[PDB]
């Protein structure tokens, strides 16, 4: 059962010396700051970043790499519709149109297989897929390792 | 390598797979060293593929998220008292490597304090590449293993930029088969158009705010919005209320 | 009226409010009689307002839905073995009247078998009005009570058509203060445009199907789509899979 | 806890004579058919139905009646966006722009108050609001009986 407070726990845990000792981290104890989940500074001091990744996908599709794109359908930060428009703009052809994939007897999400890329959504999952839909997230992962389309 | 091995973590339950964590120096000049966490698959599953997992932000820790509250082998207990095993951990089928990146994130550090005010996509990728090339020297039984790169959010940038590098490098010990991205940035213009549409479509903003957002942000970058975009976005934040924007229908932590 | 009173339902827990159910004949010619269910509020809450609740379909029972798995006082047990009390029942604050409508729905019946092949919005509304006007004669302590009409779905039509009648009737014992509609039909064109947009926005249909739907159904009625709309809609149904279209993220019954 | 099988139970229950007896229903036993949740025939033999209710709302708004419109935000049958466009087409002016309403400390949904009509959405609720979000559905109901705007 879901606990929306996990970051808190993590903050406490990785801050023990016990643990850092066990991880071979901040060995000399020289990390002159508390351990944090993200770095604010970094976050607020970013420089270069292209506006589009589309060109790179094109290069790697042409290169023949296996490329899967997924989406937790209840995230509002980088939502599913943003991904539908961006992938739609690659202009690839469709091999298998949008269809429902099952895990057991429940619909796990939807999928679309294009020539060179597979699009997968995860039903009911938020931004952190393996947290929200752990089980469906493992299926997702196994199929990709195999290069097999989402089932059912 | 054997030196990087983990015996046991505090509060850790007993497991049947090995784990390794430590640093790799990607910049001896600057003194930039990245921390990794490798959670291997069980013997019977070997030899399994190698998966590099990257978290986004930019500025967020793959160990903090990926390994601890997502796909990693364990989950942390309230109060940070111990660990519990993840029944759906990805290291059941693959060797998962979690990289804290860039330098200054998580356990990852830099010896040049300026380093943390000047991060960008380009240097993040180059350091990431360096890390992989030496990591394979520390772990030579990993050469030639089918390798995949994966991530979330701002890793929509990281994953493909790094894959690009790996590919053009032509390093013969790196057997890159592909990559996978979850909920990530792809194209600034399209993502903005889609974000706003989905929001209005989930009842989280007004008709006016929706129109203001489209008109304020379409020419912007996600990472560097203009002041018109920020203004627009501040109204929306106020219309959204106290919700978990990362998961619309689950509770907020108190 | 006293005759319509309910002593106890099978399996019913003990409660502190009265309840009444029976028939009103709205068409002596045709032999059309509507069945009602009144769940009153507790004495202390009196005198509370009177709320007519209507379910949609068209063709679905307000008792079957409204009273039994929604806002009514009780919930049915698996196997239909008994009742359990609803902690959030609306009859805590108001007198709730559930009407089975039209004739042929639920416990409601007609003596003219043809009646059930010719229902429409117009006659549904006229019978509904008749029912209310005699219902107040059966329950005279209800005259002048603030009255409200409410419903869901196809009751987007029922509620306002009936309110319209009640209002223009100028019956002095009916103190209509207003009405409320949940998830209901408002305007065919706009609802179609919005339905498709929301679907695409919830990942339930393909880009093509979405375009086909807009192009096939925009000139149609919700209730009487054309064959082009039905074709389009059949593809969409197949893209949606085995989901509860009435609640996207909850399980389907097995 | 939610059980998606309720219609089944209801079907069994209302079909007992016990019950029908208790309800003063099918007294003469003359209902020459089993009890059903909806009537198919009726459903598939509907005739007249205008295409727009907009004109009536206008008449009743002009009449000064209290009018609330609500929506469970996870229904896909008569979805929230359909309601946003239809209400938007009344052209009324806004009195209080789209804002989050609370029940306790959680967001219960959003609301918009226009001159003559109040629009309310219910967060996480399906088509049958009181089934999916019983608690928030009672709040909704109480405020409407009072003519008070959704709180918080
Ligand atoms: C980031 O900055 C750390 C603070 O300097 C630094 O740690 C220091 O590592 C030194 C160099 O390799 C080491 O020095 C000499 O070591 C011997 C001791 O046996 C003496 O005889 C010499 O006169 C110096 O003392 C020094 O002991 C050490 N200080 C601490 C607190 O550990 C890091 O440089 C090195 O970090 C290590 C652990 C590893 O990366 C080493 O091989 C590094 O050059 C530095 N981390 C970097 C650059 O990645
Ligand atoms: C729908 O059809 C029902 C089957 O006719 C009918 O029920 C019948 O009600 C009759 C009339 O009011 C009733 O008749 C007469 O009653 C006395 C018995 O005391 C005799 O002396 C007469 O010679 C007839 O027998 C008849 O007994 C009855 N049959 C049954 C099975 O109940 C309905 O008409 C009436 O339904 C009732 C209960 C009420 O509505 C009555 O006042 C109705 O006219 C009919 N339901 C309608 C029209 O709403
Ligand atoms: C993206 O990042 C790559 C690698 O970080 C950049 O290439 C690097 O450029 C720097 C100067 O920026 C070189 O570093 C110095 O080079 C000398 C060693 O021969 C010494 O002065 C010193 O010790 C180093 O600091 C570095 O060799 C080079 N690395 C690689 C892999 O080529 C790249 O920047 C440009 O690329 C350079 C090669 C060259 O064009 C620089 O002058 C550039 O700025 C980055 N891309 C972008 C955004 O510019
Ligand atoms: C909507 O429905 C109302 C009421 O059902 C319709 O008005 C009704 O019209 C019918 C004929 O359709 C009248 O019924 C017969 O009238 C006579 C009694 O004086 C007798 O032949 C017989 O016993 C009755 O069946 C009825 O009086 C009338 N009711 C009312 C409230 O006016 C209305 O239809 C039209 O309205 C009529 C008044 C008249 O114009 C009819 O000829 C109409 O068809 C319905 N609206 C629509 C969709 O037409
Ligand atoms: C690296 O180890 C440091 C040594 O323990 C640690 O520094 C700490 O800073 C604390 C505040 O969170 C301070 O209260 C405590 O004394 C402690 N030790 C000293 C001597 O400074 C760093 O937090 C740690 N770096 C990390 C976790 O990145
Ligand atoms: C009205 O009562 C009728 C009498 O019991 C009842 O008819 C029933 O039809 C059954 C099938 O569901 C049949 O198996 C059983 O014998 C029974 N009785 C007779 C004599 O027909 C109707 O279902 C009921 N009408 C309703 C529930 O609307």
């Amino acid at each position: 059962s879901y606990d929306p407070c996990t970051e808190r726990y993590s903050t406490a845990y990785y801050n023990r010396r016990d643990v850092q000792m066990a991880l071979h981290a901040n060995v000399t104890g020289a990390m002159n700051y508390t351990w944090a989940t993200c770095s604010d500074t970094i976050n607020t001091h970013w420089h270069d970043a292209p506006r589009s990744m589309l060109p790179i996908y094109r290069e790697l599709i042409a290169a023949g790499l296996r490329i899967w794109v997924f989406s937790g359908d209840t995230d509002a930060v980088v939502p599913l519709t943003a991904t539908r428009y961006s992938i739609g703009a690659l202009g690839l052809p469709t091999t298998t149109s949008w269809y429902p994939w099952y895990d057991d007897q429940e619909v796990g999400g939807w999928s679309q297989v294009y020539k060179g890329l597979t699009l997968v959504s995860v039903r009911g999952a938020g931004h952190e897929v393996p947290l929200h839909r752990p089980r469906q997230a493992l299926v997702l992962f196994q199929y990709f390792l195999q290069g097999k389309p989402m089932p059912g | 390598h054997a030196a990087d091995r983990i015996a046991r973590l505090p509060g850790q339950p007993a497991v049947d797979f090995d784990m390794y964590s430590g640093y790799i120096t990607v910049d001896e000049g600057a003194g930039r060293s990245l921390f990794y966490l490798l959670q291997e698959a069980p013997e019977d599953a070997q030899p399994a593929p190698l998966v590099l997992w990257l978290n986004g932000g930019p500025g967020c820790s793959s160990v903090a998220y990926g390994a601890s509250e997502e796909l990693g082998a364990f989950r942390v207990k309230p109060a940070g008292a111990g660990l519990v095993l993840n029944e759906y951990r990805w290291n059941k089928v693959a060797n998962v490597l979690f990289l804290d990146s860039p330098a200054g994130v998580g356990f990852s550090y830099t010896n040049t304090s300026s380093d943390i005010y000047t991060s960008g996509d380009n240097r993040t990728a180059h350091d990431s590449y360096a890390f992989l090339a030496k990591w394979f020297e520390r772990f030579p039984h990993y050469k030639y293993r089918d390798f995949y790169i994966a991530g979330e959010s701002y890793a929509g940038h990281y994953v493909p930029e790094l894959s690009q590098l790996v590919h053009r490098s032509k390093n013969p010990v790196i057997n890159l088969k592909g990559f996978m991205v979850g909920n990530g940035l792809i194209d600034d213009y399209h993502d903005y158009v889609g974000t706003f549409e989905f929001w209005w479509n989930h009842g989280i903003v007004s008709d006016d705010t929706y129109r203001r957002l489209k008109e304020a942000c379409l020419h912007d970058s996600f990472i560097h919005p203009s002041p018109a975009c920020d203004a627009a976005t501040d109204v929306a934040t106020a219309e959204q209320g106290n919700i978990d924007m990362y998961s619309l229908y689950t509770p907020v932590c108190n």
